[PDB]
């Protein structure tokens, strides 16, 4: 629905959704957008209530700003906090190399404190960072990816603990201020206060209490009951607040004359230093969030207070004791109970200009904390609002911060989503985060809520899971970092048709309802009794009568990526999230396939890659060419909307973008326009809608084994190209520098008779491996050689010349047709590192026709190698001929699970067969019931179905007993799965049916070449001449000490030892016995550990001579 | 290095003479250096580039 | 007597060796 350009793959939907797709991706953004805070999100966040919210902005400003001097005579305020703007098409930074951006300027003003006066100058700050579309931000053409670190929530908080010595609940609570030190409270074993502050052994507390002015009556008045405490002021012994304090103070330093700073000073700094010290509003906020509190109190501060401090102190005492709620005076109660890290609530995230923001915080304090600096030195009077600024490290920074902005990480463009996944894609760990080295699986653990939050299934990987994932669908997240899932929030039968956005939190407190769940058509499911989450998630039944909330849809704390492939149901989510992850690494090969089955994520998903060409205007279509598209945009109005095409990936791959239609036509704004990339007919194409059966065969689909057709070739089916830039720098130094002519010594002539005048070749040409590339050249010394030679030069008149003949030449599995010309000089003021003077960068097409043996697979994980081609013919094939699309072993699925790759193909074949319920008479019963409407399948057209919701097996099945029986109206298909081909080669009869069908599928960012290397020798560690692994290298595979150890199993000794010797490094032998080698001889036996030779002296060195003999 | 700064210092020294101590003083903060060419902080305070 | 407890122990070694670093 809603879709302009929609078809319908017709899905299974017996239920209903009055609430509809999000927009997700929007997400941050917002935030950057709400973090500027256009007067966009100033009118967004503006709606839906929202006080008076701030671009994450200002703030920054005022949470310095204004300004003044130390000797409180200067005056410094801002304003103006905003920017200008870019200057690209991006695009053409992306050509153009470098970032995207915008200016800034911005109006401080000083004042003098004296006269006080008047400094105000619309200042320029920063050209800046200027977001995609895609929400991004590509730095110099080249853009990483950055997700929020999850972040459970800052604050003093709380938990019973116990001592197995008496196993007493020595419960507690701890304080973090963001930025604010710490100090904490503690059940203690014996008798009494949990006192220490950030690390100070342990006081008598109101000796700090006190220590404010607290007669020890005030307190046990207020405190005694309250006796455990009682003895605090019993053990207390000491007294005066001062005689405390200072005394503390001591306990503080340690060590100090108690100047009346002892008394309080630093004190309330400590904690009543919003100039320093400086929790989160939020928490802040939180606080509040902690305890009906002031509550009724739009608030904002770091403000500490011994009040509250107190308060939630005997909330302490009142708990470790067993106590439910109560309402501290004024404040209204709070039921009594520790806390949770675990939980999410417990448990905010970041995002960008938060972050950033930080960043810049610093920046400003930084380059800010200066001008103070500078405010006194830069004497009075003309010193403009100006005189004084120099955002530069900032920026530098900031900027910078990219670089080191580890978590900013490169948008895979290997498939649209795929980037997306990345996008969502979430952890909290790194920069100050958390390192894996120090994490409780707990981190990566389980628990309830968790659902309507991200993906349950997937996650990272290696030792990686339980660490990183997104969110889960659609349930937007706290203006603080919290999702915001709404509800079907119930009413008596009747549940109220009504997002309700929620911190699982709340909620918590209420009642969990069933989606998937038979209303009497009013919300009034229809039985009186059900089950729902409690407590604990306490997943529990119930009767059908109470809750206050249902849902929001079936399937939620999904993922999209998880949100892909039926059957789960039956199938492993090990071997699912596997599939998931999995998911991605497809590889947009070329032909452009829609699995005709397929739920309705997909391009409604793919829509979310908003990235086709698509529709800007209900305009009649306009002049249409493979670059663009004018676009008579009705209003007269028009624009040759584009299209790019030949551009490579962070994996090596076109800019294709497909078109749609005709230059004539007339649609409409947003619809679409034309793909190109993963984009099947307006479509993530992604695999192939492929036959192929059931047998493990031959040992073949054995281990792993795969049978694998041929055709395919022929087919193509199997391929795109593949995108190196290729560089290769003219450099400047000692000799000389680096030139790049075309001349050559005695270079071969073609090999040269190919480049251009002065190097290189021209674009589109083809190549092999070793090929010669650059027209490169340097000076190559200065130190004589033999007479010999030069003799033998004057010997042959080869007059050398004497420059570094150097340039480039192809390596190897490389060739294709020129392109890249990346040729930018220094010299030619295209700016560059030192030394050199212009560089090159060229790329080369190479369309990769598909090994066997390597892997590919499709959706219930089920991921498949690619074992072996094999020719058509040779084939077990229709009765009707038409052989498969390959084979399938059996064996895993059972101790796998997954079969709904057998149903889907059922399914497949189905579908791809199409048929129609010949109810007739009356009514498939099974039938009777779901999208009648089917009825049919005209044999082979658009399928989809939801997720935890699609038809049923016996139906299903059942429909196995439909048709649309083909050709000859036949169906050599089975009522049941097994039919009986024959051999595509000996040829008869087979045992006994044949299971069979189709499947889609994906293809793969890894194979050979990805990995495809030994290494005879090269470069090896001018240190520890070991071979020197790289690109040109092959590395050179590293070895293990097991494997030795295996030897020893042996003994071959040699063997190994040679290796210590040989390819380990052996500077002779080597050298040596590579002579023998070259002399072919009863090799140079295993010599000496050498080196170790070098111990000895090593040793020696120490007086430390010794010997065998 | 360091040494040879020394040895032929407080050496160099020598050779003139005077209330030693100088002498005790590098001497031993030889030795020292020493050590540290043995190990550094291994005693006190290890030096660092 | 709201005082935790070691302070000694280590800062007592703290202190002692501290000295010790004090030998150098």
């Amino acid at each position: 629905n809603s879709v302009p350009g929609a078809p319908n793959r017709v899905s299974f939907a017996k239920l209903r959704e009055p609430l509809e797709v999000p927009g997700l991706l929007d997400v941050q953004t917002d935030s950057f957008e709400w973090l500027i805070g256009s007067p966009r999100w100033r009118e967004s966040a503006a709606e839906r209530g929202d006080v008076n919210p701030v671009g994450g902005l200002e703030e920054v400003l005022y949470e310095l700003s204004p300004i003044e001097d130390f000797s409180g005579s200067m005056s410094l305020s801002f304003s103006d906090p905003r920017f200008d703007d870019v200057k690209a098409p991006v695009d053409e930074c992306k050509d153009k190399d470098m970032t995207y951006a915008a200016p800034l300027f911005v109006t401080a003003e000083f004042i003098n404190n004296n006269t006080g006066e008047i400094k105000s100058q619309t200042v320029f700050m920063g050209d800046f960072p200027m977001m995609t579309e895609k929400g991004t931000f590509i730095i110099n053409g080249t853009e990483r990816v950055v997700v929020s670190q999850l972040v459970r929530s800052p604050g003093v908080y709380f938990d019973e603990t116990i001592d197995k010595s008496t196993d007493k609940t020595l419960h507690s609570v701890k304080v973090i201020p963001s930025r604010g030190a710490w100090l904490e409270f503690d059940v203690d074993k014996r008798d009494t206060v949990g006192v220490r502050i950030d690390r100070k052994r342990r006081q008598p507390v109101t000796v700090l209490l006190k220590a404010l002015g607290w007669t020890s009556e005030q307190i046990v008045e207020r405190f005694g009951f309250s006796e455990i405490m009682r003895s605090t002021l019993e053990k207390d012994n000491t007294v005066g607040t001062d005689e405390a304090l200072l005394d503390i103070y001591r306990k503080l330093r340690p060590g100090e004359p108690p100047t009346k700073e002892s008394a309080q000073t630093l004190l309330e700094n400590l904690f009543f230093k919003e100039k320093r010290y400086d929790l989160a509003r939020v928490g802040r906020y939180k606080v509040n969030k902690k305890l009906g509190l002031h509550v009724g109190e739009p608030i904002t501060s770091s403000t500490l207070t011994e009040e509250d401090v107190v308060a939630t102190i005997e909330y302490l005492v009142r708990l470790h004791e067993g106590q439910t709620t109560m309402t501290v005076p004024g404040g209204v109660e709070v039921p009594v109970e520790t806390d949770d890290i675990d939980h999410f609530g417990n448990r905010r995230l970041r995002t960008v200009g938060e972050l950033i923001q930080n960043q810049i915080r610093v920046g400003m304090s930084r380059m800010e904390r200066v001008v103070r600096e500078r405010m006194t030195t830069q004497d009075v009077e003309a010193i403009t609002p100006q005189t004084l600024i120099n955002i530069r490290p900032v920026v530098a920074a900031i900027k910078e911060f990219f670089g080191t902005s580890q978590l900013s990480q490169f948008m895979d463009q290997n498939n649209p989503l795929s980037g997306l996944t990345h996008k969502r894609r979430l952890s909290a760990l790194g920069p100050g985060g958390l390192s894996r080295e120090r994490a409780g699986l707990e981190v990566r653990d389980v628990h309830p809520s968790h659902y309507g939050r991200m993906c349950p299934i997937e996650t990272p990987e290696g030792p990686n899971i339980g660490l990183i994932g997104s969110l889960s669908v659609y349930a937007r997240v706290n203006p603080f970092g919290f999702i915001e899932t709404p509800y079907r929030k119930v009413v008596d039968g009747v549940v109220s048709d009504e997002i309700v956005y929620l911190t699982a939190d709340e909620e918590d407190r209420h009642v969990v309802a069933q989606a998937n769940s038979p209303i009497d058509a009013d919300g009034r499911f229809v039985e009186p009794r059900v089950l729902v989450r409690r407590k604990a998630g306490e997943v529990e039944y119930v009767p059908s009568s109470e809750v206050d909330y249902m849902d929001v849809s079936p399937r939620q704390m999904v993922s999209v990526a998880t949100a892909m492939i039926p059957f789960l149901e039956h199938d492993d989510a090990n071997r699912a999230l596997m599939g998931a992850n999995m998911q991605r690494q497809a590889v947009p090969l070329v032909r452009s396939e829609a699995p005709l089955v397929g739920t309705g994520m997909e391009l409604r998903a793919a829509i979310d890659a908003g990235d086709v060409v698509v529709a800007e205007e209900s305009g009649v279509i306009e002049e249409v060419s493979a670059d663009y598209i004018t676009v008579m945009h009705d209003n007269g109005t028009r624009r040759t909307y584009r299209m790019r095409k030949f551009a490579r990936s962070n994996h090596g791959t076109c800019a294709n973008q497909c078109p749609i239609v005709d230059a004539g036509d007339r649609v409409e704004a947003g619809q679409v326009i034309a793909d190109g990339p993963c984009t099947d007919d307006g479509e993530m194409a992604l695999g192939k809608n492929l036959l192929v059966a059931i047998m493990p065969w031959e040992g073949h689909n054995y281990e792993d084994a795969i049978i694998l057709s041929n055709r395919l070739v022929e087919e193509d089916v199997l391929t795109s190209i593949h995108i190196e830039e290729h560089e290769i720098d003219a450099r400047d130094t000692k000799l000389g520098a680096e030139e790049i002519t075309r001349d050559i010594p005695n270079i071969s002539d073609e090999v040269l008779a190919d480049l251009d005048e002065r190097g290189i070749v021209r674009i589109g040409a083809e190549v092999r491996d070793g090929d010669i590339l650059v027209g490169k050249v340097t000076p190559k010394g200065e130190t004589e050689l033999t007479p010999e030679e030069r003799l033998l030069r004057a010997i042959f008149g080869e007059k050398a010349r004497e420059v570094r003949d150097t340039s480039l030449k192809v390596p190897h599995g490389e060739s294709g047709k020129v392109i890249g010309i990346r040729v930018f000089s220094r010299e030619d003021e295209d700016e560059l590192p030192a030394g050199v003077n212009e560089l090159v960068r060229v790329y080369v097409a190479q369309k990769r026709k598909i090994s066997d043996g390597d892997k590919l697979a499709g959706r219930h994980g089920n991921k498949g190698v690619i074992g072996k081609i094999l020719p058509v013919e040779d084939m077990p094939f229709l009765a009707d001929g038409t052989p498969v699309d390959i084979i399938l072993n059996t064996h895993g699925v059972p101790r796998r699970m997954n079969i709904g790759q057998i149903l889907e193909t059922h399914l497949g074949w189905c579908a791809h067969s199409g048929w129609k319920v010949d109810a007739a008479k009356g009514v498939p019963d099974w039938a009777a019931r779901l999208p009648d409407e089917l009825l049919e399948a005209q044999p082979n057209a658009i399928v989809s179905t939801p997720v935890f919701d699609g038809a049923q097996e016996a139906e299903l099945q059942g429909l196995l007993s439909c048709t649309l029986p083909n050709r000859d109206g036949d169906v050599l298909v089975d009522a049941d799965g097994k039919a009986m081909l024959f051999d595509g080669r000996s040829g008869e009869p087979f045992p006994y049916p044949v299971t069979v069908g189709y499947m889609y599928i994906m293809k793969l960012h890894h194979l050979v070449d990805d990995k495809i290397h030994a290494r005879s020798t090269g470069p090896y560690s001018m240190i520890t001449q070991q071979p020197l692994g790289g690109k040109a290298q092959f590395g050179g595979q590293r070895f293990g000490e097991m494997e030795c150890w295996a030897m020893q199993a042996y003994g071959a000794a040699y063997t190994l030892q040679e290796l210590l010797t040989i390819k380990s490094d052996d500077t002779v032998g080597r050298v040596k016995v590579y002579e023998a080698i070259v002399k072919g001889e009863n090799i140079p036996e295993p010599g000496i550990p050498e080196s170790f030779k070098v111990l000895l002296k090593e040793l020696q060195s120490l007086c430390l001579n010794v010997e065998v003999l | 290095r360091r040494v040879i700064n020394r040895n032929n210092r407080l050496k160099r020294l020598i050779d003139l003479g005077a209330p030693e101590i100088i002498v005790n003083n590098e001497k031993r903060m030889l030795q020292e250096s020493v050590d540290a060419l043995f190990d550094n902080g291994r005693r006190g305070r290890p030096v660092t580039g | 007597f709201v005082w935790d407890e070691d302070e000694s122990e280590a800062l007592r070694q703290a202190r002692k060796d501290a000295e010790l670093t004090a030998s150098a």
